[PDB]
């Protein structure tokens, strides 16, 4: 009965603003203090923001301080997080949190939080002048002759998109063991790219026609090819 | 000598000299004896005509800087004595007093300078020469100005509700003669809830408003914003007029009422249909009302004869603002300011209306006879004479211009009110005083408020009930606590002043005019909780707020050692039945009918001590006054173990022991059991009515709706009979009739 | 600044095991520390709070302890289902920060991973661009390094990998390394090996192909 929901990511670009609205229920948001917490891909818990429970005295970490604003809503029963001047750098994966008055301490200095009890599901921000692009998919056939003994590779490369997610199958999910998709990767350029690769049998090689599907849903990007 | 003394003279003179010239000529030996009299607003006007005439005096114009002096209007003083001065060489006092005063107030310019070797020379080595030298030494520089304003920025970011600190800002801008800034800042605080509920805030806005009005900034930059900062300085002045008829004596209110009705006659001449013209309507309103609140308070004080006639002259200023339509709230710029606007509206309606009212039930019609003898022209100039002194040109006040145009002189409908109510209980920052106020409104009205959507504006999502009932702790504070809270708050604040006035109308206060109608104890809580919930506490303070309200939960749930009279446990109980017994929901129900079973449960071990004729064992320093006013008697015992009995037999409903509810409800034939019988005998018939089922249940089932047909026509009949029993009933009688259409058509 | 160093940043485990997870403040920090448990891609949950404290709901096979500057995370009795990241957290004055992390990989036998080498497709030429693709497929452990040559000459700065998680049916990982470069200094070169350096490779292995086979 009681949860957070966040809401107003997406992607923007750099110099940009956005605003982040955590909405929560079940538990009374006045003795209730908020913080927002940033993951970039592959990468740690970053603390970005906090609001002391009952009053609500901002706190920000250095890599984000005057450019973010925390705030919270008594009447809308919400918290958010106003973003400015984004970077490259905070493209990451923003939750929220609350901590409670129980745990909640002021002290001399500064105050403290024993921990994070309820967590968001967790909103994207994505920062990046790259425009909204589809993939180009080029194929990777194998060039073996029964390398492997029975068994060969092949794959597809799904290059110069943006942004994430691509997903991708083979065989339009007939082929489905054997796959291997890899997380892409931030080209200098601002384009992602990844590969994706399977191994099958080198006697059905030629026999069964191998194809991979992939599917760039925020550029309405549909592409099939065979190897 | 007296306010007699001098304003009697003014038709001693009058009938010597009754030319405009001589008339003007005589101001300054009229503005002699009001600055005798302690009238400063009223010399004020009285010197400044003389000026008007003689306008190459030294005395009179070093005589209104002197007035401006006590005034503290700097900018005011300064100027009249420099008049003198130019005047009048030899008025050497003054050559070193505007010297003084342009030291004092800023050194930036370097007139303050210039003035000081003047008075240098006129005074060789005087002691107060160097005391100004080292005075205008004193002030900063540059890097010491913006040091100020560093800090008060970075203390304005943790504390923006801060009355003193936003205050300083309006004073550093206007130091630095960026006034601009000054009004920017002071407009975008406008919209701050607590702001604008501060007396000394608005007092400031009103101020630099009008600096900048007359600031050769205002005229150079554009006239394209002239009338956005206009209509700040109308709102400050409706919110400043409210404070001040409260805090304020008799004469301060007055004073502020001029400055209003100057305000409006200067602003109705430009029109138009943008933000500014439609805050003119609204405030227009306030005028009235306000005003009318300030001709009840002097009444008040004085004679039987001035109170009547001035409450049927307030009367018709309230039904003045009451008639004002609701302000057109699409027409302005913003969300923020549009919502503002509209919740002044509802609180002119509001507070305009119960007074309407409560002048209204002294006699019969008494409004027709109000607009029928006062809404002629001749109680326009009865108006103006008993607010203001005559002598005040009546030509320039909004007052006497106004077009009094069909008064509508139709008393107020109790729907409409509720509604103005409950859109204005964030009119003045949920104060206690501000709901206390309407409690009691409503407590001499047939009709009740509906309190807990009041609440529900003010705390939103706060639930009507906690699930950690078991402890007393904060956090688990619910809308029901509170409604329980303001009942107690209203029912102790009555009887407090009966006992008043019986030593000694109550109904009849307007709400600025009276004084704290609660405890402080009760104030305390009610301001804590409110910070609280609203997250506008402090960090350090956060624990003693919360023991603060931690302390007073025990008694509003009638827990260990409550301070509670058993009456106001019994008007608790059957106040939460009534109000749960009209719910629609069954959350609702169950919650409300909970808690009143609950103070039930607690009263009845009293009622039965008190049924044997014993003494009940008094409080230790209680929450909520006792008084034997209201002290239960034998008389009523036997009424409220059948009235709590119905208690206990809905929550049995509610539940599910239809059995015991129903056995329970038969045994007394009482209008509100039929309601109850006619709603549990429908409910078990509606749905075994239609489904493919045995055919004898079926006729089972039919025989329940039969049952609550005739119910529900015992209610009518019984109800049309008698007037004591339509007030008996557990919901509106057209609420009985319209299930009854329905029941039968089934 | 105060500073949580998390250690190890990678583990590796079976299913029973006694596992251990350390964080060190730099200051001397009171018992304000917490620890929590975040799966692939989903919200972090909070297993242990003020230090040794069990969070409601959590099972008791977690438990949290300090001794000086270091605090630590224990499992008495590993679980399948206790394989995620895990993560320490302070609370100081005004600030919240967190370790670098800690994975729990599934351990298991040793396994050489089968590369196989790509050339640039024809429909990439024609684009002007060239990327070399090599696998490293279904291997043990994740720790390895490749190393691209160009007609025998290493290459560094212009080429990346990217590495899948934990399989479920056979707790192996899989690599793709992509040497990008364009389609002129592709045509520049003729030879083109990538080599693999691995635990399980008794010795360095290395596949290559030369334009146009």
């Amino acid at each position: 009965e009681v949860q957070l929901v966040e809401s107003g990511g997406g992607l923007v670009q750099p110099g940009g603003s956005l605003r982040l609205s955590c909405a929560a229920s079940g538990f009374n948001f006045s003795s209730s203090s908020i913080h927002w917490v940033r993951q970039a891909p592959g990468k740690g818990l970053e603390w970005v923001a906090s609001i002391y429970s009952y009053s609500g005295y901002t706190s920000y970490a250095d890599s984000v301080k005057g450019r973010f604003t925390i705030s919270a809503d008594t009447s809308k029963n919400t918290a958010y997080l106003q973003m400015n001047s984004l970077r490259a750098e905070d493209t990451a994966v923003y939750y929220c949190a609350r901590s409670p008055w129980r745990w909640s301490g002021v002290s001399d200095g500064g105050f403290y939080y024993k921990a994070l009890d309820y967590w968001g599901q967790g909103t994207l921000v994505t920062v990046s002048s790259a425009s909204t692009k589809g993939p180009s998919v080029f194929p990777l056939a194998p060039s073996s002759k029964s390398t492997s003994g029975g068994t060969a590779a092949l794959g597809c490369l799904v290059k110069d998109y943006f942004p994430e997610p691509v997903t991708v199958s083979w065989n339009s999910g007939a082929l489905t063991s054997g796959v291997h998709t890899f997380p892409a990767v931030l080209q200098s350029s601002g384009l992602y790219s990844l590969s994706s690769v399977v191994t099958v049998p080198s006697s059905s090689l030629g026999t069964q026609t191998y194809i991979c599907n992939v599917n760039h849903k925020p550029s309405n990007t549909k592409v099939d090819k065979k190897v | 000598r007296s306010k007699a003394d001098v304003e009697r003279y003014i038709a001693s003179v009058q009938g010597s000299t009754p030319s405009p010239r001589q008339k003007s000529m005589k101001g300054f030996y009229f503005a002699k004896l009001y600055y005798e009299a302690k009238e400063y607003d009223l010399a004020k006007k009285y010197i400044c005509t003389y000026i008007n005439v003689q306008e190459r005096d030294p005395k009179a114009h070093r005589f209104l800087g002197l007035l401006y002096e006590l005034e503290e209007n700097t900018d005011k003083a300064v100027e009249c004595y420099r008049r003198s001065v130019e005047l009048n060489p030899t008025q050497k006092d003054l050559v070193l007093k505007i010297a003084e005063l342009l030291c004092k107030n800023d050194v930036t310019d370097g007139r303050a300078k210039y003035w000081l070797e003047r008075a240098a020379k006129l005074f060789p080595g005087s002691p107060a020469i160097y005391k100004l030298k080292e005075q205008l030494l004193d002030c900063e520089g540059e890097d010491g100005w913006n040091k100020l304003f560093d800090l008060i920025q970075s203390e304005l970011y943790v504390r923006p509700d801060d009355v003193h600190v936003n205050i300083r800002l309006v004073e550093v801008y206007r130091s630095t003669k960026r006034l601009k800034d000054a009004v920017a800042h002071c407009h975008e605080a406008e919209r701050n809830i607590a702001l604008r509920s501060s007396l000394e805030w608005n007092s400031c806005v009103v101020q630099t408003l009008k600096e900048y009005l007359e600031s050769l900034q205002c005229l150079e930059s554009d006239k394209s914003d002239w009338r956005a900062t206009n209509t700040d300085l109308l709102l400050a002045y409706a919110n400043l007029m409210l404070l001040t008829l409260s805090t304020r004596d008799v004469q301060e209110s007055r004073e502020l009422l001029q400055s209003f009705d100057s305000a409006l006659q200067s602003v109705k001449s430009l029109g138009g249909n943008d933000e500014l013209s439609a805050t003119f309507l609204e405030m227009k309103g306030h005028f009235y009302m306000h005003a009318g609140s300030l001709l009840l308070k002097m009444g008040q004080h004085s004679s039987n004869v001035q109170w009547r006639a001035l409450s049927e002259l307030a009367a018709l200023c309230y039904l003045i603002a009451f008639q004002v339509p609701r302000p057109k709230i699409k027409l302005i710029k913003g969300e923020a300011g549009q919502n503002l606007l509209e919740m002044m509206a509802c609180d002119r309606l509001s507070q305009s209306g119960h007074m309407l009212l409560n002048l209204s039930r002294g006699k019969q019609d008494f409004l027709k006879e109000i607009v029928e003898t006062f809404a002629n022209k001749s109680g326009q100039s009865a108006l103006y004479d008993a607010l203001f002194s005559s002598q005040s040109p009546k030509d320039t006040s909004f007052l006497g211009s106004d077009d009094i145009g069909n008064i509508d002189v139709r008393e107020p409908e109790l729907e409409d009110l509720t509604r103005y109510d409950v859109g204005a209980i964030r009119a003045h920052n949920g104060s206690l005083q501000h709901l206390t106020w309407l409690g009691l409104q409503w407590n001499s009205l047939p009709a009740l408020p509906g309190i807990r959507k009041w609440l529900k504006q003010l705390f939103h999502h706060l639930p009507h009930e906690t699930s950690r009932l078991e402890t007393n702790a904060p956090e688990s504070i619910c809308i029901l606590d509170l409604e329980v809270f303001l009942l107690g708050v209203v029912y102790t604040s009555h009887l407090q002043l009966k006992e008043k006035c019986n030593s000694h109308q109550p109904l009849c206060l307007p709400l600025p005019v009276c004084k704290q109608l609660c405890t402080e104890r009760q104030k305390s809580w009610w301001d804590a909780v409110c910070t609280l919930i609203h997250r506008k506490a402090v960090p350090g303070n956060v624990a003693k707020l919360r023991l603060l309200v931690q302390h007073e939960i025990n008694t509003l749930r009638a827990q260990e050692k409550h301070g509670l009279q058993p009456a106001l446990l019994v008007h608790w109980a059957e106040c939460l039945q009534k109000m749960g017994s009209g719910l629609n929901s069954f959350y609702d129900q169950r919650e409300y009918m909970g808690r009143s079973v609950h103070y039930w449960k607690k009263v009845l071990p009293l009622l039965k001590i008190i049924k044997k004729k014993n003494s009940i064992p008094e409080p230790i320093d209680p929450l909520f006054k006792h008084f034997h006013s209201v002290d239960i008697q034998a008389s009523e015992i036997v009424e409220y173990e059948e009235d709590a009995h119905i208690t206990f037999a809905i929550l049995d409903a509610v539940n599910g022991n239809i059995e015991d509810a129903v056995t329970a409800f038969e045994s007394i034939k009482s209008v509100v059991s039929y309601w109850n019988l006619a709603l549990i005998f429908h409910r078990k018939a509606e749905d075994i009515e239609n489904d493919a089922l045995s055919p004898e249940e079926q006729e089972e089932c039919k025989n329940y709706l039969r049952k609550t047909r005739d119910y529900l026509i015992k209610i009518i009949d019984d109800s049309d009979s008698n007037l004591s029993v339509v007030k008996k009933l557990p919901v509106p009688l057209e609420s009985v009739k319209e299930m009854l259409n329905s029941v039968m058509q089934e | 600044d105060i500073q949580m160093t998390q250690s190890p940043s990678s583990l590796s485990a079976s299913v029973g095991d006694r596992v251990t997870i350390t964080c060190r403040a730099s200051q001397s920090v009171s018992s304000a520390v917490a620890w929590y448990q975040q799966k692939p891609g989903k919200a972090p949950k909070l297993l242990i709070y003020s230090a040794s404290s069990l969070y409601s709901g959590v099972p008791s096979r977690f438990s949290g302890s300090r001794s000086g500057t270091d605090f630590t995370l224990t499992i008495s009795s590993l679980q399948p289902e206790d394989f995620a990241t895990y993560y320490c957290q302070q609370s100081s004055s005004s600030l919240i920060t967190f370790g670098q992390g800690t994975k729990v990989e599934i351990k298991r036998t040793v396994a050489a991973p089968s590369v196989f080498i790509f050339p640039p497709s024809d429909s990439q030429l024609k684009s002007g661009t060239a990327s070399v693709v090599c696998l490293l497929n279904n291997f043990y452990p994740r720790e390895a390094k490749v190393q691209w040559k160009v007609d025998n000459a290493l290459q560094s700065g212009n080429s990346q990998e990217s590495v899948t998680e934990q399989d479920s049916k056979d707790s192996t990982y899989s690599l793709s390394s992509t040497l990008t470069l364009s389609k002129a200094d592709y045509e520049k070169h003729k030879v083109y090996a990538c080599e693999v350096t691995h635990q399980g490779l008794s010795s360095p292995v290395t596949k290559s192909f030369n334009r146009g086979e």
